[PDB]
């Protein structure tokens, strides 16, 4: 017996499988910055913002209209940059579709075993709001950490 | 020209078929006889008696569209 | 040619609103207690003829065009 | 043998019949009166 | 905010639209306008999906009951989830 | 007088070993559907989520997402095992709705206490035309 | 156990049936009451199913219809021998194969159709074939018309005694259903009686008689002073003076010293130079060893002898913990269901199709027929097409097992719950590889287009720009073609000429075969073909799984397999059926096999088919224009349809003007199924009830009440229309292009 | 598709994707707040019509123009 129902309930839409509930994909899913629910949304955002902007330079420069010219390490980044003012902004709307000021937060408030547990404030208002922000300075900083790195300090790298 | 033009005629004949059927059968027929009452767009009557699908008269236009488009063409 | 085409196409477009508008009226806005033995009421009397007649035309002139163009090819 | 001839009174068989009999005589027809255009009798 | 489900006096008695009825929105009423000394009725048309398989059972000459799609909700649109 | 039977949350469930098609958000925002029955053989019957399940000998209780996997599934232990069924609806406030058995009685046969709705005292086409009832709220079936 | 068991005289022989029409179920045979019941007569006819509840006769039913096809086939094939004996130039074929073109039909000369007989050559006017039946005799040793005329009387004889044996096993002598059940008889009969001993005689036929007359063939030997083929066998001296091992008789057979036989019997791959076909000694060395491998494979399953496997222990013997009780009680659902037999033969012969057509392509087992590229085309398109609707077909018959023989109370398999219970995890996956695919293999080709439209080539997808290089594919390649170096040192020469070297096969100044090239041409086309194939399989496998329930209709199953709908209910509940999966799949299966055979063809016109010059040096038919004009949908609406069908629309006022007829008909027939398609059955019934009117006004309105064709009837009329016009289409563009110009 | 292709398979098709979404992780984060639903059979034919008619115009368009603008007659 590997695949079990959905903590142990088969009348839920899902199934218990080593891809879903294994002990290393739990643990890794557990200390991700979007399921770290007694941490301050605004350094999850930083951290998620930090990542994103940082992988998001490399597309952009090497496969741009100006990846063969001069101006592929600026521009491609700019564009870059330019999606995460994008993202936030859609991450803005999202704020501010979803969640109102008066109510408090919807995440759950229980666990797998069935204990109390406090909401996460990232499905509120304010966090989500904190989280953007967070998103949006840690996605510029990835962007200019990236185009630092490549160009400006001009380390070693293969570049694709 | 004289095939052209008589196919040209087919089309507008045909055109206005669809679309005077439609109009004269839009207040309701044997097989719906309370058409009206389901307005002037509505998907279908269900599959009883015998399948009821385009049977609005918003579907008679949407069915003479193609045949204008192909008469224009 | 563009304009001739442009300008087809709006008819042929326009005229279809107009037929689908005439279907409209005779479902929202007719008034059959109003409008007995009128000259509107009797194309509802025999819209069967109506139809049958231009399904004739229709028929008759698409078998023909197309046997002839199918004869020629 | 009233089984059979109601077998081929029915609406496939008797269709193929008939219409086997008139594609054999405008076939026949096409052959000795070819490529007409006109009706030229009158 | 349902589709609206009526029955007309032309039924017969026969629960076939009852029956047929994936939602139990009809149910079988006492009347005395027929041989069979019952009608049709629509109290629960909150959970009517519209499937239309009521009236594809009605034997009469038209339908005595008549289903109207109308505003839909989440049980009026299918949804599971 | 029939009152309907409360619902037992101790009811036993039948033996699943989890599927895809089961509850999803929708049972949690809103309301969710719960058919209990009384199975006299512990037999295996097809789930309408997909799959087939074993139910157990004694009362069953069974949560499903919509009130049509509910009817179906009744309809199937009627037909099939002849086994009486009654589905409630529960709302994320805990509320408890009686639903399918109004009186006790199966609707497709008559039973003396029953109100009419949506009786209409005429025939079909004798329906009030459109342009009688313009600019009014009122439809031509709802007169 | 595994007896005989026929039960005697079951169904009377009567013309009683034949005069009520729709006999065979209930609520047909009650008599017409409108127009629909005919349409039902031609839909209910072979499903015997619905019939009766009981395997026995369904079984029966089933073997006669068996046999009749079998006996339809047979004379099929008499009429394709008659027509190679008279009205044929075959004779003259084998003279000069590469300057005259297969013909085996004649018209008439009537109302000015005799155009149609064509300069095929040979001093023959008729209709060009592409069928490949002159390779086939050439191969199987045929060099006169007696011949063929002898193998259209025994195939005659032989659909004449089909026949007789498909009345003889429902009328007087029929078959139990124990009979039927007995898979591991029929499994061992069918391994090592019929493909095991037709490969071992076949072997035999080819070692006998194809080798010995080939080799007098291609020795420049003519054909009417070639020894006939029994002369070979009486004579063993005339078969040893080409094959010396033949003196030393069948003692090195059974003294094991088989390489005595490395005269006939060789191991060498590649192609006949003479030919440009594989060599006959590899074909006949080829179907012994398969006989022998069939034969001693033949011998696995348990019979009324101790000894053998059973299919219920191997199947119940594997079990794993992610499957749970595994593979048991699939035997009683395949013993007991012949639409999950359907299924999955159907899937196995439309895939042995498609690689039957991939390895004829690939590896010409006839001589001369590679160097026909009408031939090459036609079989490849052909049994493509067959593999595609086969395929299609499974589904469409696992679909009937889910809904009606689908049971979980008995005949219970832990696997298929397992699959039902996780069917939504499935589907999702494969829509989102679905959309990655089609995303990652036709936005490249819209990018393609969008930067040569916008002057930037240099942007594109092109092997002058950014790469794509199959490195996987010209790896196997590599390999392949150093395999008689290391890996098969047995082998004289590769398996074939498409993967590299510079080996070459011209014969008569066309190109057999060449090293096919692999660019990034052909990795957007293959990627192509892996998003459409994955989009045919969510279409299919979701009718499959949500033919019986799912979220939106719990009860679809009670609803049957073939039905229209659930109403407007739920926000329209359109096409839920599996059938309309099937219906639906069925386009999604015809668009790729039209992409597959729109790449073969400008794959092999432009990189394999060609002419070769005295000088050396090798001309394309386009010139080789794949590489990069295929990249962008533009290349191939310019360069492969509008290039390549000059010579269908401008073959008016010659032979090949009945493609051009065709092509034109194709056009109308696809474009005459959008009004199935696209409509509904509501509108067609009010303007009947208007004709009606107009014939109940003269008194000419029949009692039949005509009625407008039913939803399901009026999609598969629809859908029907759409693939034969469609690939018609294909047919007739194909043969005008490949016989005009090649 | 819009006109071929109808309602059901898409809808029972989007019940699939939504519980696809409902149970990835680091996307359950993310909920619409509109379920998505297929397109209705009306909103379909006229999505159909539409798609239908602006690649009808824009195709005989570009065909016209450019086959009298790389020969000016
Ligand atoms: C569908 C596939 C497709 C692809 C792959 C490309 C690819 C390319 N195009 Mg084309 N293009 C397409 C369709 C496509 N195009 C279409 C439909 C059009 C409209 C006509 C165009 C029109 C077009 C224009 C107008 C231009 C391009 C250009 C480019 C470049 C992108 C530049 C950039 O800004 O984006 C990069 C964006 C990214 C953020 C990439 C995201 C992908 C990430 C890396 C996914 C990796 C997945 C990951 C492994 C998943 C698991 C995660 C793990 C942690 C578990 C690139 C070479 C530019 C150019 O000319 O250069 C050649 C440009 O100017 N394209
Ligand atoms: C290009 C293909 C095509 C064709 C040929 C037709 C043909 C026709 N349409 Mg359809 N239609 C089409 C596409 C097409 N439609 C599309 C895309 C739509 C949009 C959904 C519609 C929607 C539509 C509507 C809404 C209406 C029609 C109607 C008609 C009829 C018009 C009158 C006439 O021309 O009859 C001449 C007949 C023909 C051209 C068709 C027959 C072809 C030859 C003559 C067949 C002879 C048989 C031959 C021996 C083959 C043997 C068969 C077998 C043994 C092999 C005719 C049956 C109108 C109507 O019903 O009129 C009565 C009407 O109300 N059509
Ligand atoms: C639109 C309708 C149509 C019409 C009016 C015609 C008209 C004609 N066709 Mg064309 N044709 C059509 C469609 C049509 N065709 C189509 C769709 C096809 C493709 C299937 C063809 C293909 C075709 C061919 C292949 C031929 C014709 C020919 C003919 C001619 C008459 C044949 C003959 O000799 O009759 C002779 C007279 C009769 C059979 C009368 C019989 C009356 C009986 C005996 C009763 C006597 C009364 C007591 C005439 C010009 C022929 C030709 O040569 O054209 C110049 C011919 O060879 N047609
Ligand atoms: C697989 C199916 C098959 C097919 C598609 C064809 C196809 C064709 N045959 Mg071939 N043929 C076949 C099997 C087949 N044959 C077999 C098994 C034999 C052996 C007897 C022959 C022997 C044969 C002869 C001897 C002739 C043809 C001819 C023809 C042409 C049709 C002429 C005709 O029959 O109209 C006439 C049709 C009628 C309906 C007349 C009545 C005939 C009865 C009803 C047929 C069944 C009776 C036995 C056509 C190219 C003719 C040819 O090409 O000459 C140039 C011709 O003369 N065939
Ligand atoms: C070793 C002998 C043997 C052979 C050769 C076959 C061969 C065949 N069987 Mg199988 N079968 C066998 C044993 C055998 N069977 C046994 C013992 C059982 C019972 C367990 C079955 C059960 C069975 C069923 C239920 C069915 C078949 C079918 C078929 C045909 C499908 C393959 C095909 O058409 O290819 C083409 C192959 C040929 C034309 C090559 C020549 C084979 C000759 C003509 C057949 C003579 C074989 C026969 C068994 C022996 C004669 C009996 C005697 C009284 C005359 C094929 C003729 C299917 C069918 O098509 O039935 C009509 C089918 O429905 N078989
Ligand atoms: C996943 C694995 C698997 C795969 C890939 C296949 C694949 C194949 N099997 Mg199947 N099979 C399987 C599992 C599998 N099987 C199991 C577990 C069983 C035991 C129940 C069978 C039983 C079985 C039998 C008994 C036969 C096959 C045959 C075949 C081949 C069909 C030939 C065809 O295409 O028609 C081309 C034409 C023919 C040769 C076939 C003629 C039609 C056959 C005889 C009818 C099938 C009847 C079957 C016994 C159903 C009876 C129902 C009964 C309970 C009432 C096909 C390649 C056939 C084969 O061996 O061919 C060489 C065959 O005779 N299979
Ligand atoms: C290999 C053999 C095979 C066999 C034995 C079966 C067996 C059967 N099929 Mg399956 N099927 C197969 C392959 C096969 N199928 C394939 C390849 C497909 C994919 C297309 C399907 C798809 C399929 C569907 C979609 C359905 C079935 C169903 C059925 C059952 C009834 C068939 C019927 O009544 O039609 C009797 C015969 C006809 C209706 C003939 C129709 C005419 C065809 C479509 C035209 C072919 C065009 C022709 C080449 C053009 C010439 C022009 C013309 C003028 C002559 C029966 C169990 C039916 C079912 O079980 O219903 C519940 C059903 O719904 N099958
Ligand atoms: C010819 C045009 C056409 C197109 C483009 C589609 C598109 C699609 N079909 Mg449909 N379909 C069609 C005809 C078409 N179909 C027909 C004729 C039928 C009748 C049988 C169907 C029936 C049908 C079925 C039955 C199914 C589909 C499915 C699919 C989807 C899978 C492909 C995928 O997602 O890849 C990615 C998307 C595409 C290739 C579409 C083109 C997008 C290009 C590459 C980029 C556009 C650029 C970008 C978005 C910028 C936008 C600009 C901005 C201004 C908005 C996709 C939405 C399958 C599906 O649902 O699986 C998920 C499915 O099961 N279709
Ligand atoms: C991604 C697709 C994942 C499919 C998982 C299927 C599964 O449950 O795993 C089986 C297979 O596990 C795998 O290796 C899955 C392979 C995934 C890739 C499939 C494509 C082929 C490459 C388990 O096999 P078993 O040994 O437990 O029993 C098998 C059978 O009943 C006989 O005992
Ligand atoms: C010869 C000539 C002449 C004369 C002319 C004429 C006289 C013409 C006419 C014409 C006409 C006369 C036309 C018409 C047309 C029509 C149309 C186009 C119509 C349409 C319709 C519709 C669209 C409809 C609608 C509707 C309906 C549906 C129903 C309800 C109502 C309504 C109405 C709304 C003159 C001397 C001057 C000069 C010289 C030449
Ligand atoms: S298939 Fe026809 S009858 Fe059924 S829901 Fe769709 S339009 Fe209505
Ligand atoms: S509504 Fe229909 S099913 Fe019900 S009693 Fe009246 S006629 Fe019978
Ligand atoms: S439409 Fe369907 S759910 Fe509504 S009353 Fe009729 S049968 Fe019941």
């Amino acid at each position: 017996q590997v695949i079990q129902p959905l903590n142990g309930d088969p009348f839920i839409g899902g199934l218990e499988t080593p891809v879903t509930s294994s002990p290393l994909i739990a643990w890794y899913l557990s200390n991700l910055p979007a399921y770290r629910t007694a941490v301050n949304p605004l350094l999850r955002g930083v951290e998620v913002g930090l990542a994103h902007g940082f992988l998001l330079v490399g597309p952009f420069v090497k496969a741009g209209p100006l990846r063969n010219t001069e101006y592929a390490g600026a521009a491609g980044s700019l564009a870059a940059a330019g999606l995460v003012v994008i993202l936030s902004m859609c991450l803005t709307m999202y704020g501010i579709a979803s969640f109102k000021e008066g109510e408090p937060s919807i995440a759950p408030a229980l666990t797998l075993t069935g204990r109390k547990k406090q909401p996460d404030q990232l499905q509120s208002a304010d966090g989500w709001a904190k989280f953007t922000g967070g998103f949006f300075f840690g996605g510029v900083s990835g962007v200019t950490w990236a185009c630092f790195l490549m160009y400006v300090l001009d380390l070693p790298y293969y570049f694709k | 020209d004289f095939l052209v033009h008589h196919a040209i005629a087919l089309g507008l004949h045909t055109t206005t078929l669809i679309l005077v059927k439609g109009a004269l059968d839009a207040r309701g027929s044997k097989l719906m006889p309370d058409k009206k009452d389901f307005g002037y767009s509505f998907p279908c009557d269900g599959p009883g008696r015998g399948g009821t699908c385009d049977i609005s008269a918003w579907d008679a236009f949407y069915l003479a569209v193609f045949w204008m488009l192909n008469t224009i063409g | 040619a563009a304009l001739y085409t442009h300008h087809q196409y709006i008819a042929g477009f326009i005229m279809t609103g107009a037929f689908a508008h005439g279907a409209i009226f005779f479902i929202r806005d007719y008034n059959p207690e109003q409008n007995e033995d009128n000259v509107l009421a009797r194309m509802l009397d025999h819209k069967e003829a109506i139809i049958s007649h231009l399904s004739w035309a229709s028929l008759f002139l698409g078998f023909h065009t197309l046997g002839l163009y199918v004869h020629n090819d | 043998m009233r089984d059979f001839k109601t077998y081929l009174s029915v609406a496939p068989v008797l269709s193929t019949l008939w219409f086997g009999s008139l594609a054999g005589l405008l076939i026949e027809i096409n052959r000795f009166f070819p490529d007409a255009l006109t009706f030229p009798f009158f | 905010m349902s589709h609206s489900v009526k029955i007309y006096d032309t039924c017969i008695g026969c629960t076939q639209c009852v029956r047929a009825c994936p939602t139990d929105v009809l149910e079988m009423i006492p009347w005395d306008g027929c041989k069979a000394k019952q009608i049709a009725s629509a109290p629960r048309t909150e959970d009517c999906v519209g499937c239309k398989r009521c009236e594809s059972a009605c034997p009469t000459d038209f339908l005595s009951v008549r289903v109207y799609l109308w505003h839909e909700t989440t049980r009026s649109m299918g949804l599971g989830y | 007088g029939f009152t309907p039977p409360e619902l037992d949350p101790n009811t036993p469930s039948p033996i699943f070993a989890g599927s895809t098609g089961g509850l999803l958000r929708k049972a949690q925002v809103e309301e969710f559907y719960v058919i209990t029955w009384e199975s006299p053989k512990e037999q295996i019957f097809e789930m309408p989520t997909g799959g087939a399940a074993i139910m157990r000998e004694g009362p069953n209780l069974l949560k499903l997402a919509r009130k049509e996997q509910c009817l179906a599934l009744g309809t199937r232990l009627r037909s099939k095992y002849k086994i009486k069924y009654q589905f409630y609806r529960v709302f994320p406030s805990g509320e408890v709705q009686y639903l399918h058995p109004k009186d006790g009685v199966y609707p497709e046969k008559v039973n003396p206490g029953r109100q009419g709705v949506g009786l209409n005292m005429r025939s079909i086409g004798k329906n009030v035309s459109p342009i009688e009832v313009k600019f009014t709220g009122k439809q031509p079936y709802d007169l | 156990e595994v007896k005989i068991l026929v039960d005697r005289d079951p169904v009377k022989t009567s013309f009683e049936a034949w005069a009520k029409p729709g006999h065979f179920s209930r609520t047909i045979a009650k008599g017409p009451e409108t127009t629909t019941w005919i349409w039902n007569l031609h839909a209910d006819a072979h499903d015997f199913d619905s019939h009766t509840s009981d395997l026995e006769e369904i079984s029966r039913k089933i073997f006669s219809a068996h046999f009749g096809q079998l006996s339809i086939i047979f004379l099929w094939l008499s009429g394709m021998y008659f027509h190679g004996a008279r009205f044929s130039n075959y004779e003259a074929w084998l003279s000069d194969p590469t300057h005259i073109g297969p013909s085996a039909q004649v018209v008439w000369p009537i109302v000015g159709q005799e155009i149609l007989n064509g300069d095929v050559g040979g001093g023959f006017r008729g209709i060009q074939i592409t069928s490949g039946f002159f390779q086939i005799w050439r191969a199987s040793g045929i060099t006169s018309e007696l011949q063929l005329y002898c193998t259209a009387i025994g195939a005659l004889v032989f659909a004449a005694l089909m026949l007789f044996a498909g009345w003889f096993h429902y009328h007087k002598a029929a078959p139990k259903l124990a009979w039927f059940q007995d898979v591991e008889s029929m499994l061992n009969h069918h391994l090592a009686g019929l493909l095991g001993l037709g490969s071992l005689s076949w072997a035999g036929h080819q070692i006998h008689v194809s080798l010995p007359i080939n080799q007098f063939l291609n020795a420049g030997v003519d054909p009417k002073e070639i020894p006939l083929p029994h002369e070979l066998i009486l004579n063993r001296d005339l078969l040893a003076q080409l094959y010396p091992s033949f003196a030393e008789g069948a003692t090195p057979f059974f003294t094991l010293n088989w390489s005595k036989y490395a005269d006939f019997l060789t191991f060498r791959g590649g192609l006949d130079p003479v030919t440009g076909g594989l060599w006959l000694t590899d074909t006949a060395h080829h179907h012994l060893a398969i006989a022998i491998l069939f034969l001693i494979a033949g011998h696995m399953y348990r019979t009324n002898w101790g000894i053998g496997h059973g299919l219920k222990d191997i199947l119940e013997a594997h079990k794993g913990p992610f499957t749970g009780q595994g593979h048991k009680g699939l035997y009683e659902i395949l013993t007991t269901s012949w639409h999950a037999q359907l299924a999955l033969n159907l899937a196995m012969l439309g895939s042995l199709t498609i690689v039957v057509a991939h390895h004829m392509y690939a590896m010409p087992p006839y001589p001369y027929l590679a160097t026909d590229y009408g031939t090459q085309l036609s079989l490849f398109t052909h049994h493509m097409w067959i593999g595609g609707f086969l395929i299609v077909g499974a589904a469409a018959h696992a679909a009937i097992f889910m809904v009606r023989d689908y049971d979980p109370t008995t005949r219970y398999n832990d696997l298929l719950d397992r699959v039902l219970r996780h069917r939504d995890a499935i589907i999702s996956h494969l829509n989102w590889a679905c959309i990655f695919l089609g995303f990652h293999s036709f936005g490249l080709y819209i990018h393609n287009d969008t930067m040569s439209a916008l002057g930037r080539p240099q942007d594109m997808f092109s092997d002058t720009a950014i790469q794509l290089q199959p490195v996987f594919a010209q790896w196997i390649q590599n390999t392949h073609a150093l395999a008689p170096s290391a890996t098969a040192p047995g082998a004289t020469a590769s398996t074939s000429l498409t993967w590299g070297g510079s080996d070459l096969v011209a014969v008569g100044g066309k190109v057999a075969l060449l090293p096919i090239p692999l660019g990034t041409a052909d990795f957007l086309v293959h990627h192509i073909h892996a998003f459409t194939i994955h989009v045919t399989v969510l279409i299919l496998l979701k009718g499959v799984l949500f033919a019986r329930s799912s979220r939106l209709i719990p009860d679809k199953a009670n609803l049957g397999f073939r039905f229209p709908c659930d109403g407007p209910g739920r926000g329209g509940t359109c096409q839920v059926s599996a059938w309309d999966h099937v219906f639906l799949g069925l386009f999604w299966m015809y668009n790729s096999i039209s992409v597959v055979i729109f790449h073969f063809s400008w794959k092999m016109q432009s990189d394999v088919w060609g002419s070769i010059s005295d000088q050396g040096v090798v001309t394309h038919i386009t010139g080789g224009n794949f590489a990069q004009s295929s990249i962008t949908i533009n290349g191939w609406l310019r360069d492969f349809l509008w290039a390549q069908a000059s010579q269908v629309i401008q073959s008016y006022g010659s032979s090949l003007s009945a493609y051009g007829l065709f092509f034109l008909g194709a056009h109308f027939v696809w474009a005459f199924s959008l009004m199935f398609l696209f409509s509904g059955r509501g509108y067609w019934q009010e303007l009947i009830e208007s004709i009606v009117w107009a014939h109940n006004k003269l008194k000419v309105a029949p009692a039949t009440q005509p009625r407008a064709l039913s939803i399901v009837q009026g999609r598969a009329v629809g859908v029907t229309h759409y693939l034969l016009g469609g690939i018609a289409t294909t047919w007739a563009f194909f043969l005008a292009r490949i016989i005009a110009v090649g | 598709m819009f006109l071929i292709s109808w309602r059901g398979y898409w809808q029972e098709l989007i019940e699939t994707l939504a519980w696809a979404h409902e149970r990835t992780p680091l996307a359950n984060l993310i909920r619409w707040r509109d379920k998505p639903v297929a397109l209705s059979i009306v909103q379909a034919r006229l999505v159909g019509l539409a798609h239908f008619s602006v690649g009808y115009i824009f195709t005989y368009a570009a065909f016209l123009i450019a086959s009298t603008s790389g020969k000016f007659g």
